[PDB]
């Protein structure tokens, strides 16, 4: 289910990138375009200097996205994790390190499993979010 | 430069673009 989120996450931002990996989803995927357009407006991809690798891919994954919750969470950091996830797969995929994508995929899962989902519960769920976020 | 400063750097990128998009109200 979170697991799901983030497949149908990755999918759409490979697609956008002419790649392909074969409610609460679109505003997902609406807030991740406004996210990333928001993004570009103010700072470089900087995600190429972290030289991802197969054996180094879950140190940057996890210290990126420990860094980013470090001093709280909310729905727009949220959002931001899943672009960042987004990021390390599209770069992945260029760099033919494509199998990385599915492993991305199930760090990012389990991170929320583990990490997000006490907040996420405590602050209405992904219900919640769709109400944000949705149509948008 | 150095790798720890581009994951900081990241981060702290993600974190403020990311409450540029938080769109919750506060319980009243």
């Amino acid at each position: 289910s979170n697991r799901e989120l983030v497949v149908d996450f990755l999918s759409y931002k490979l697609s956008q990138k002419g790649y392909s990996w074969s409610a609460v989803k679109q505003a997902l995927r609406e807030a991740g375009d406004e996210f990333e357009l928001r993004y570009r407006r103010a700072f470089s991809d900087l995600t190429s200097q972290l030289h991802i690798t197969p054996g180094t891919a879950y140190q940057s994954f996890e210290q990126v996205v420990n860094e980013l919750f470090r001093d709280g969470v909310n729905w727009g950091r949220i959002v931001a994790f899943f672009s960042f996830g987004g990021a390390l797969c599209v770069e992945s995929v260029d760099k033919e390190m494509q199998v990385l994508v599915s492993r991305i995929a199930a760090w990012m899962a389990t991170y929320l499993n583990d990490h997000l989902e006490p907040w996420i519960q405590e602050n209405g769920g992904w219900d919640t979010f769709v109400e944000l976020y949705g149509n948008n | 430069e150095s790798q720890e400063d581009i994951i900081r750097n990241i981060a702290r990128h993600l974190a403020q673009v990311g409450d540029s998009m938080d769109r919750s109200i506060p319980p009243g």
